[PDB]
């Protein structure tokens, strides 16, 4: 069974730099894709990022194009995200899938990490 | 390895007519929990599938599900592989999402060597079916990569408005249905045409009042219209873009034969086999199920087949397993797709209902009769249309199925997509 495990926590003062790990176990992690998703109470679904295999491709959104830049670190399974300069409509719960929007999704959503951006 | 379309020799699938269920269903759209719910709907889903390489197109609407506004509109194309314990799924690749949600209506997704050609239609006075009467008749063509690179700006996406168009004798023309086929250099896209009621040349002769004491004769002629003091007929057929000029934008449109004439409903052809299999929905008199293996594109007449068993429901006035000409337009969409050709078997998700549209069974079909059925949910839970495409994964058929149901804690009908494996075994 395919487990996502993320990480990272909230409660950041507005433009700071947070780090936000998501590592997974069971699938083989060196050819597949990766795709931060989130959504805030009240919204639906909004892919923050998107990455290849080989770490080729690498898409982001109109909203975050030069916020943050995802990574990949295939030897070592885990997908991190250096967020910078966060604004106040970013507080969300940020979660991992293996789809870049759409509404799909091929494994439960395990945990989430939520990450407030307030005061 | 990979995901091909239906060619070779694949593996012997059950053929005899059995109760004990051998399909497996699996679901493949595993959505996050909407906690917070509010109005939201899901409707006019797209899903195309062919060389391992699928689409997606839908409108969220807030409110209610038919009288609704429009907020965004997700379109786009991805890869299908295996999810690592056999089982295959679609992953996404790009999202294209248009500005102004509410002008894009009635897309037509159709492949070709290294991209995606989605073929919507434009209208700035509605839903173009129930306001034809006033639209302009712009079409515009999305063309979105299936894999796309850094920074190119011309290759990932790509649109251009249609230009030229070759109606023969009708109005207007637009794209009407999930998806098309290839020929190598050309693309087809289903579609529907607007021709004038005072021009039709129809005798009111040929309609099949055998067995049909309780009817009128102009019940056929009063049909081809969605209304019976209509402006204009429906007539379904074929729009053609030969892209390997690029020197002008054309729009070929083909027209279907006079066999078995019905009003212009959302069709879908396809590739099984090397032969190009057509599909075109009922929504007039005629409930029963059209298929037919086209051996003819360019002027295209299509063998229908003669089932008896499978169709669709609706209201009271034209119910499930009528046979006789009557003045209504309503239905719901159920294709299916040819997943063997020697004994002519096919395969879809349709609605079990006399007159409700609820409980949407799996069900696979020889020519007259059901092999083999599996449901997909409770006997309660509703469905208004459904799009099946089959694909094999290495040795065997597989089938991806898009059926919009009611999920229990989310309130709202979203379009989940099944996985079923037709198995090699019988009972
Ligand atoms: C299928 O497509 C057709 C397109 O052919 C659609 O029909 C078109 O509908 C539009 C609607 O905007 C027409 O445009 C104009 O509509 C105006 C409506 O007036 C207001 O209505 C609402 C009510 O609010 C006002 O109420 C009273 C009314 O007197 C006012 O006193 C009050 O102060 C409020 O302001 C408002 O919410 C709305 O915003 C409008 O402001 C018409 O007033 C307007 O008339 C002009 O054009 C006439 C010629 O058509 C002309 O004779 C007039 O003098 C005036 O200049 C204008 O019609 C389109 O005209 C109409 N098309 C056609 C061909 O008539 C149709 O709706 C669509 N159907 C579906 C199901 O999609
Ligand atoms: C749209 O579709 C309708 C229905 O099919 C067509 O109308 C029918 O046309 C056929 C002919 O193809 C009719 O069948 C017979 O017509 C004969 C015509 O009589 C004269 O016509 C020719 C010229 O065409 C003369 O040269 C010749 O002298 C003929 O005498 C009738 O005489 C026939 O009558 C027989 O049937 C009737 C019952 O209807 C019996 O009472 C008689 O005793 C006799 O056995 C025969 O009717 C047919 O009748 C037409 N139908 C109707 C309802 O009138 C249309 O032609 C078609 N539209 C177009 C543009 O073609
Ligand atoms: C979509 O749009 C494309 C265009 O982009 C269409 O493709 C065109 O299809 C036509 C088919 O008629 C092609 O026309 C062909 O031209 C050939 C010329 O090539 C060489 O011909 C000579 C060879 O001798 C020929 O002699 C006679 C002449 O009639 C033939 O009968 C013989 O069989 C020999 O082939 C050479 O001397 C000459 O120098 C040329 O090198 C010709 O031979 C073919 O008979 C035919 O007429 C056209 O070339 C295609 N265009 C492109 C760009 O490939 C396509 O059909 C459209 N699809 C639709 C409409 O569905
Ligand atoms: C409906 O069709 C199904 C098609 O797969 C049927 O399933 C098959 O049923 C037959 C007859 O019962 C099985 O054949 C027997 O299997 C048993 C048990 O096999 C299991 O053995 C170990 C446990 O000891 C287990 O770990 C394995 O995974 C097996 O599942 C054997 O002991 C017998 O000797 C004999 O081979 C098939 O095994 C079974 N298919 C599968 C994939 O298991 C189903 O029975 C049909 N239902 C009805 C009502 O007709
Ligand atoms: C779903 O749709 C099915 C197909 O449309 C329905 O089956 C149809 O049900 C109707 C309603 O009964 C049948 O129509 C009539 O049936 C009666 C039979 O009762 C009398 O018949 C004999 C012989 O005439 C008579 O002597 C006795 O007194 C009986 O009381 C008759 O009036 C007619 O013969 C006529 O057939 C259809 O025949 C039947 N069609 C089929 C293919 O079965 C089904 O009922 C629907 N279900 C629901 C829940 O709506």
């Amino acid at each position: 069974e395919v487990q996502l495990v993320e990480s990272g926590g909230g409660l950041v003062q507005p433009g700071g730099s947070l780090r936000l790990s998501c590592a997974a176990s069971g699938f083989t992690f060196s050819s597949y894709a990766m795709s931060w998703v989130r959504q805030a109470p009240g919204k639906g679904l909004e892919w923050v990022s998107y990455i290849s295999s080989s770490s080729s491709y690498t898409n982001y959104a109109d909203s975050v194009k030069g916020r943050f830049t995802i990574s990949r670190d295939n030897s070592k399974n885990t997908l991190y995200l250096q967020m910078n300069s966060l604004r106040a409509e970013d507080t969300a719960s940020y979660y991992c899938a293996r789809g870049l929007a759409g509404v799909w999704g091929i494994d439960v959503w395990g945990q989430g990490t939520l990450v407030t951006v307030s005061s | 390895e990979g995901v091909s379309n239906l060619v070779g020799l694949p593996n012997n699938i059950c053929l005899q007519k059995t109760s004990n269920q051998i399909l497996k269903p699996k679901l493949i759209s595993y959505t996050l929990p909407v906690v917070g719910q509010s109005g939201t709907c899901i409707t006019d889903p797209l899903l195309a599938m062919d060389e391992g390489y699928f689409a997606y197109s839908h409108l969220e609407k807030i409110g209610s599900c038919s009288r609704g506004v429009s907020k965004q509109r997700i379109i786009g194309v991805g890869e299908v592989l295996d999810r690592g314990d056999e089982v295959p799924s679609l992953f996404m690749t790009n999202v294209w999402t248009p500005s102004n949600p509410n002008t894009v209506y009635h897309c037509s997704a159709v492949y070709n060597n290294e991209f995606y050609y989605v073929l919507c239609a434009v209208s700035v006075v509605g839903d173009p079916i129930l306001n034809s009467t006033y639209w302009s008749g712009s079409l515009m063509m999305t063309r979105l990569a299936v894999k796309p690179k850094n920074n190119g700006e011309s290759y990932n996406q790509h649109q251009f408005a249609l230009r030229n168009i070759e109606k023969g004798k009708y109005d207007k023309v637009m794209p009407y249905g999930p998806s098309g086929i290839k020929q190598g250099d050309t693309l087809y896209f289903p579609a529907v045409g607007f021709l004038v009621r005072t021009e039709f040349t129809y005798n009111d002769s040929n309609c099949p009042i055998a067995e049909c004491q309780y009817s009128k004769p102009e019940n056929c002629r009063l049909s081809m219209g969605i209304r019976p003091n209509s402006h204009y007929i429906l007539r379904s057929g074929l729009l053609k873009y030969n892209l390997s000029d690029e020197e002008n934008s054309k729009i070929v449109f083909i027209e279907i034969s006079d066999q078995r004439l019905s009003i212009g409903s959302p069709s879908k052809i396809y590739d099984s086999l090397g032969q190009p299999v057509f599909y075109q929905a009922s929504f007039s008199w005629d409930t029963m199920i059209k298929f037919g293996d086209v051996q003819t594109v360019n002027p295209l007449v299509v063998n229908w087949r003669d089932n008896t068993v499978i169709s669709r429901p609706g209201q009271s006035q034209c119910p499930r397993f009528n046979k006789c000409p009557e003045v209504c337009w309503e239905g719901v969409y159920n294709d299916a797709f040819l997943i063997d050709r020697i004994n002519w078997i096919s395969a879809g998700v349709f609605l079990d209902s006399n007159q409700t549209a609820e409980n949407p069974v799996f069900t696979v079909f020889k020519d007259n009769e059901v092999l083999y059925r599996a449901q997909l949910a409770s006997e309660d839970t509703n469905a208004q249309k459904t799009i099946t495409n089959c694909f094999l994964l290495k040795n065997k058929i597989w089938c991806i199925s898009l059926v919009e149901i009611y999920d229990t804690g989310d309130n709202v009908i979203r379009p989940k997509l099944f996985a079923v494996k037709i198995p090699e075994q019988c009972t």
